[PDB]
């Protein structure tokens, strides 16, 4: 027997609700989402790191002169110092005093920390959304298993073929760029590839963090060596890629909306409370039981003896019921009014049974069935006396749940007398009228 | 069979079992002579053109219509006042000026 | 020296300009596409092949019975068939009539073909878009290089750093989902994992050419052995791959719009002239020569000798001139009436040169920008006699491309003609209430 219907996409909160099929008892069922995550499709577009500056011995030319050539190597830079007279450990290194050249080479690499210690450049579009579900229905323990939310592909979890709905938001805490460092996403217009300016996130960029081309853009400038001394000295705009680390800012990780967890593998965000997702599972014939072989429930009569609109279970009801074929029968609510936290009870030939549940009205009224029966429980509920909780709220919040009796009984008196005032002011007026007329006829 | 495809100025490519396909584009060769009489400057533009030399050549006979209706239209009511003012004076001299140009 | 222009999205024609630096001579340059690659972003969604039938040997328990048991096989079938009477060469296998049992069993596997002969389902998202671009500048030979055509990511062709702006349309001809089969591709709509129906498309789905977990939806159903032979009878609906291939009907690659060219490796349309592409291309330094050391031409006469408005260079023109230090000057039409085939001519001291054009115009008109100078060149152009050729248009065609002088005439009779006969109506009933006023007055 197939079942469909709408749950909230809201982890930890258990969907509940009755399988009714024609000619058999209801089946409770109860549908709770461990996690769901939404998964998005990425294309690394470059890998970002800190860069190194390689700088080959120079080429000492002594009486005489030597002339730079281009090479295909990142940033390269190349310049002749002509007029040096270096000193090494022995002396003089060279004889002429001007006629000598030191020809300084350096080139752009990635550190060794780049293995390890980079980040990713990725363009992320939409993928696909998964969820892990855990169902549970009659007398069958807990079942789970990873579905694909998007309304097609069924999951067979224990026995029970399930088809969860795509989510009715799209909603995506990626935008179309984003940059993976360490375990941190950070929503980030990163420059195309080949467009990174120097000492900014993108100064260095390579394909991949073993490509054999890197992109390199420092202003990496050759100074003339020292008199006397043979080295190569040279400025360049500091890493780009260090600076970042230091003004990276708030990662997604922590200002993703809807209190969505993000993982990088694969990169996804989690537990995104955004929207509702539609079901629908077909129950095993096997679990329905026929009308005639269920216990028959009847003079129910609900009291509620405490409640207190908390957002745990805080309310308390006791059921008085007469029955035969004492046995089990579910319990449910099929309004919104309260969350029932009992899934069934057993009922004797008589007596009374409780149950407790979790309402936001302060007049709660709703309909509790039991099994092919129900009544209707009506209570007052008194204020929660905690102001922060570290748990999230069982039930639902509607537009006059909190409205009061009292509340209503002066709405209804100001309507009430304001319209009656307008009323009684045109009775009156088309009164005169019509004596007006009367009196000139 | 032989079979006959319409290829314009933008080109046609076609395949033939296991061959390489073959693109052709056809030029602005049509009949007719543009720099002739009315009915050679007609035929070019609407062997080239079918469509818009058709709704152009109602558009202008709209235009034309509509611009000598009013015109005539015009130069009636312009002649009207203009000799009423005598036909309504038997006497009247009848300039021979609003004679030739209005009578 | 940056130069900026957009050039149309046409593969094989090139775009020419003078890249005019002030105080320095113009440099020409050329700019052509070898090649348009749109490649999306693809995501193999599963892999659909034709299934193979795999029939473990039958239980066959004599003078007693046995159950099935529930496999994790794909499509996995077990029935118990009571009542049989094998025989087989060495005469009956069981000693009990009717007491016997046999068990068959049978699942669906991808077949060996599968590794080789299978169809991909792709989803296909906005990728990326790259050329190959063939540039020519001044006395530089023609250099090319691929780059990526993101408007930002620059490329260094023979010193010359070219930058080239997005297409002007994000038109692709893929679609959101796409089946790759063979070198064939098709934007066909296929089922989602998992529900795909026996004899159809999505009949058999693999994640993976190698994946353990194989959804399979055919309906396979054991039947009841013959009557005294050991064997395994089944009924399955033929595969639904194969019922594929004859119907999948034209590939996008037959039915792509604007000619473009499918590739499979990786994804991509080419060629596809669609819309215009922004071009940025900055000219070295070097590649420029003082106004003052280049020729100057003075007295430019241009006479039309020649032409056909074929989508060849059917037109020849010959310009006399006079010129002094006798050197090379470039040649160009800045006008879009007609594309000059010459980039430069050679001048001496005084003479004439020839340059070859085509042009839509019946009437071309065009501006000859000789190095430094312009000259007007106008004629009249004969209609083609080649009704179809088989190479691309080298010119553009305009609206008013085809109306001749006496088209212009007609127009001009007709137009004049009307608006001075509204005129003439307009006075005289102006003029007309003046005589009247006059009469009263
Ligand atoms: C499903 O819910 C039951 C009860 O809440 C729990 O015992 C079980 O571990 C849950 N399943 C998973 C996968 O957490
Ligand atoms: C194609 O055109 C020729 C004449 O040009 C004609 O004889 C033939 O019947 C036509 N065939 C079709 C299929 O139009
Ligand atoms: C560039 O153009 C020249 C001449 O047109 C040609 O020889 C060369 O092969 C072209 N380059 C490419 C990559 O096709």
């Amino acid at each position: 027997y197939e079942h469909t219907a709408v749950m909230p996409n809201k982890v930890g909160i258990p969907y509940k609700a009755l399988v009714e099929r024609p000619g058999y008892a209801p089946v409770h069922l109860q549908i709770q989402l461990v996690n769901t995550r939404i998964i998005p499709s990425t294309n690394l577009e470059y890998i970002t790191c800190k860069y190194k500056t390689k700088v080959p011995s120079p080429v000492v030319k002594c009486c005489g002169a030597t002339q730079c050539t281009s090479k295909p190597h990142p940033d390269y830079q190349c310049q002749v110092f002509s007029g040096v007279y270096p000193f090494m450990y022995g002396g003089a290194y060279c004889f002429c005093d001007t006629e000598n050249t030191q020809m300084s080479e350096a080139y752009v690499e990635r550190s060794e920390e780049c293995s390890i210690d980079h980040a990713k450049a990725y363009k992320v579009h939409t993928g696909t959304v998964q969820a892990m579900v855990n169902i549970t229905y009659g007398s069958v323990s807990w079942r789970s298993a990873d579905v694909y939310v998007n309304g097609e592909t069924p999951a067979k979890i224990g026995d029970a073929k399930l088809i969860i709905g795509p989510l009715s938001s799209a909603w995506s805490p990626f935008d179309n760029k984003v940059v993976v460092y360490g375990h941190e996403v950070y929503n980030y217009d990163f420059p195309e590839y080949g467009t990174g300016k120097a000492g900014s996130f993108g100064d260095l960029q390579s394909r991949t963090s073993t490509s054999n081309d890197l992109y390199a853009n420092t202003n990496l400038k050759l100074q003339r060596p020292q008199a006397g001394i043979v080295h190569t000295p040279f400025t360049q705009v500091p890493s780009g890629f260090e600076r970042w680390k230091k003004d990276k800012g708030a990662p997604l990780n922590d200002v993703a909306p809807f209190g969505c967890s993000i993982a990088l593998e694969p990169l996804r965000a989690e537990n995104c409370a955004v929207g509702s997702i539609p079901i629908s599972i077909d129950i095993p014939d096997a679990a329905f039981t026929r009308i005639s072989e269920t216990p028959t429930v009847s003079d129910l009569e609900c009291k509620i003896t405490e409640c207190t609109y908390a957002f745990d279970f805080g309310g308390i009801a006791t059921v008085a019921y007469k029955s035969s074929k004492a046995g089990n029968c579910p319990i449910h609510s099929p309004s919104g009014v309260a969350v029932i936290k009992e899934n069934d009870v057993t009922l004797a030939e008589s007596g009374s049974f409780t149950f407790h549940f979790s309402t936001a009205n302060i007049h709660p009224a709703f309909k509790l069935q039991v099994c092919t029966s129900a009544v209707t429980c009506k209570g007052d509920c008194k204020p929660p006396k905690d102001h922060i909780v570290d748990y999230a709220a069982q039930h639902t919040e509607s537009f006059t749940s909190a409205i009061s009796a009292t509340a209503w009984s002066w709405i209804k008196v100001l309507v009430g007398g304001t319209s009656a005032f307008i009323v009684l002011g045109l009775i009156a007026t088309a009164v005169v009228a019509l004596v007006l007329f009367f009196h000139r006829h | 069979t032989t079979v006959n495809f319409t290829v314009t100025g933008e080109g046609l490519e076609y395949t033939w079992g296991n061959h390489p396909p073959k693109r052709v584009w056809a030029q602005e060769s049509g009949e007719g002579n543009p720099h002739g009489w009315p009915h050679e400057v007609v035929v070019y533009y609407y062997n080239r053109y079918p469509l818009t030399t058709i709704i152009g050549l109602c558009t202008c006979v709209a235009i034309i219509m509509v611009s000598c209706v009013t015109s005539v239209w015009l130069l009636c009511r312009t002649r009207n006042l203009c000799i009423t003012p005598y036909k309504l004076a038997p006497n009247a001299q009848v300039p021979i000026l609003l004679a030739l140009l209005c009578c």
